RNA sequence: AAAAUG
RNA sequence: CUUGAGUCUCGUAGAGGGGGGUAGAAUUCCAGGUGUAGCGGUGAAAUGCGUAGAGAUCUGGAGGAAUACCGGUGGCGAAGGCGGCCCCCUGGACGAAGACUGACGCUCAGGUGCGAAAGCGUGGGGAGCAAACAGGAUUAGAUACCCUGGUAGUCCACGCCGUAAACGAUGUCGACUUGGAGGUUGUGCCGGCGUGGCUUCCGGAGCUAACGCGUUAAGUCGACCGCCUGGGGAGUACGGCCGCAAGGUUAAAACUCAAAUGAAUUGACGGGGGCCCGCACAAGCGGUGGAGCAUGUGGUUUAAUUCGAUGCAACGCGA
């Protein structure tokens, strides 16, 4: 578990930033339990707006079947 | 889900990756929900039933953890 | 049974042949506990079919018996309601039996004088596959591949 | 009619049925054949087996196309999901592609009302 | 599958 | 006077509310291409759809409704309730340092406001779903359950209604009284050690008819309010008030019964679960039910057809 952004004093983790948020969703494009990669809810919470807002601007996918 | 079959990599092999894919994404499992409307207070009620159950089992475990058989 | 510690039987093997399968054949056909008297109906057969055969008689009772054993059965099972038909294998000495028994009820319905030549007519039929012993066996068979979808649980 | 080599099987693999489409890259549909019209009608019907003898049936109904290579292309819960794929195999094309295509709606649609059986 | 009553 | 209550300063988390915009998935519909004999549905079917080309598959378009994953005995809200993303307007809560006011508090009959779903009015909208309704099944019947369809309605604006097992079946405020493990959200110091807010589970004393509750009390106390007085009759009638209506609200009496009821205990039962057994199924072989006759019984007959046994456990039984 652990997670990655209590360990490096994140503010916000922005939705700019695909490199890191590609490993928070499934090869599916889904946003990965934070049960799972060990997020705390804080920023499980930051992590899905984030992905929702990249979704928006298309940098990333919904799903693997655009 | 999308699975494409690798070179060398043979049939069975491509169909374990797929049925795997499907597992992870839960397809199955989304598509056996929808399928009928669950009311709200339905499903409010199986998701605290799951829960309860969930915390009584681990309950039962630390405490059998105690207790010897024979 | 539920319990389930069914040891097998010894059979004597028949005298004259010296076979355990045809002592089971004789035993078949038996009646009433009448062992000679069925003893006498399946070697005057089978003596019979070795002359109408010229190969031998346990050869001969053999080819019959390749030509009647089915492979695969029907067992029923009620799933949702209704009732399935399940293909299932049969083991060799279900399968020897099931012929057996086969060209026993076959020859019981024929026609002809004496059990002797019903049963020596019955065994040549089915080495040709031909009577209503080797016709069992190809209804079972079809039973089972119309329903080869069920062969699951 | 013209050569292929390159087709995409559609594998509706409902609870009831399963209908096999076989298709150009486009979509444009070469062949089909389904478990309800493959002598299986009923209890038959939404089984593995049916669901194998139509994928057969429906290679047998593109043979003429010369189809080499296929994508396939699996949509719904039925039983007739991985049996088709396994048949389509077996009959020698080559499977360079599994796709999972059910549609999930991202809620949508209110569902039909649960059965009282 | 259906499956009432005393 | 400052300790209760409040104000200010900095910040924090939040599906709190109102308005507006937008994204992607999906269903349906419409147009066209490919293609061909089925599709769809069930326990099994049929109705239904399809050679006037369905279903399947691909492209283009229209439209409405809801926001997968995240997502969690997670969060926010007085309660009802609130879930994509973005903006605008806006309510509350909490924390750390202080500074300020100086009992300004608590509760509250009547009053007033808010108040799920359904329903009602006017004007829109209508994909999906779906009371009513129709057909098909099932059945002894089947005004149902199941299937194929399908209209109000579900959606929007505005108004009305004012009720729900509107539940923690637990009124609000305050004080006090051993613990344990978690969740979530602040904050101090240096992963550890503290310290606040909300919250889930377990449990001690005590309490409780018991079940249980147990620092978020159903423990120990104080303030104020609401409510109860056997079961039925009845939350009904009449009247009043409210409502467009549906109805809501306030609310009896005669008469009738000797109970009604709560929790828990032992059984028995279950078309509840689990594990076993039995010629219970299964796998088999031979019978009975048909015939003639023997025998017992029922019935009928008779002067009498003596009496008894008479689901399994009477009927070649007492005999
Ligand atoms: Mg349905
Ligand atoms: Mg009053
Ligand atoms: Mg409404
Ligand atoms: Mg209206
Ligand atoms: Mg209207
Ligand atoms: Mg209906
Ligand atoms: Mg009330
Ligand atoms: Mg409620
Ligand atoms: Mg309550
Ligand atoms: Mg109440
Ligand atoms: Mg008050
Ligand atoms: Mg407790
Ligand atoms: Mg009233
Ligand atoms: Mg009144
Ligand atoms: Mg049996
Ligand atoms: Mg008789
Ligand atoms: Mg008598
Ligand atoms: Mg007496
Ligand atoms: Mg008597
Ligand atoms: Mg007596
Ligand atoms: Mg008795």
């Amino acid at each position: 578990k652990f997670c990655r952004f209590t360990a490096e004093g994140v503010q916000e983790i922005d939705y700019k930033d695909i490199a890191t948020l590609k490993n928070y969703i499934t090869e599916s494009g889904k946003i990965v339990p934070s049960r799972i990669t060990g997020t705390r809810a804080k920023y499980q919470r930051q992590l899905a707006r984030a992905i929702k807002r990249a979704r928006y601007l298309s940098l990333l996918p919904y799903t693997d079947r655009h | 889900p999308v699975i494409k079959v690798r070179e060398n990599e043979p049939f069975d092999v491509a169909l374990r990756r797929f049925k795997r894919s499907c597992e992870k994404a839960g397809v199955l499992a989304e598509v056996r929900r929808r399928e009928f409307y669950e009311k709200p207070t339905t499903e409010r009620k199986r998701a605290k039933a799951s829960a309860v159950k969930r915390h009584a089992k681990k309950l039962a475990r630390e405490n059998a953890r105690r207790t010897r058989l024979y | 049974p539920r319990r389930r510690v069914i040891g097998q039987r010894k059979i004597l093997p028949d005298p004259k042949f010296g076979s355990e399968l045809l002592a089971k054949f004789v035993n078949i056909l038996m009646v009433d506990g009448k062992k000679s008297t069925a003893e006498s109906i399946v070697y005057s057969a089978l003596e019979t079919l070795a002359q109408r055969s010229g190969k031998s008689e346990l050869e001969a009772f053999e080819v019959a018996l390749e030509n009647v054993r089915p492979t695969v059965e029907v067992k029923s099972r009620r799933v949702g309601g209704s009732t399935y038909q399940v293909p299932v294998e049969v083991r060799p000495v279900r399968r020897n039996a099931l012929a057996m028994r086969w060209i026993v009820e076959a020859a019981r319905k024929r026609g002809d004088k004496s059990m002797a030549l019903r049963l020596a007519n019955e065994l040549s039929d089915a080495a040709e596959n031909k009577g209503t012993a080797v016709k069992k066996r190809e209804d079972v068979h079809r039973m089972a591949e119309a329903n080869k979808a069920f062969a699951h649980y | 009619r013209k050569q292929v080599s390159d087709g995409v099987a559609h594998i509706h693999a409902s609870f009831n049925n399963t209908i096999v489409t076989i298709t150009d890259r486009q979509g444009n549909a070469l062949g089909w054949a389904t478990a309800g019209g493959s002598g299986f009608r009923g209890s038959r019907k939404s089984t593995p087996f049916a669901a194998q003898v139509a994928a057969e049936r429906c290679a047998d109904a593109v043979k003429e196309y010369g189809i080499k290579n296929l994508e396939v292309m699996v949509k719904g819960p039925g039983p007739g999901r991985e049996s088709t794929i396994r048949a389509l195999n077996a009959a020698g094309f080559r499977i360079t592609n599994i796709t999972d295509v059910t549609p999930i709606p991202h809620d949508g649609c209110r569902p039909p009302k649960k059965r009282r059986v």
